[PDB]
């Protein structure tokens, strides 16, 4: 999940908002 | 979009800035 998505590939603020509360 | 990589506490700090005022999940998987 979250910890691989920006470590193994690229991320932006719009991808960090995928891991926010909800 | 931006070509940046983040791992460990650097990825937690970016998620803290984007979500730390709403809450977030940093665990490798959860019930979501």
């Amino acid at each position: 999940g979250i910890v691989e998505q920006c470590c193994t590939s690229i991320c932006s603020l719009y991808q960090l908002e995928n891991y926010c509360n909800g | 979009f931006v070509n940046q990589h983040l791992c460990g506490s650097h990825l937690v700090e970016a998620l803290y800035l984007v979500c730390g005022e709403r809450g977030f999940f940093y665990t490798p998987k959860t019930k979501r």
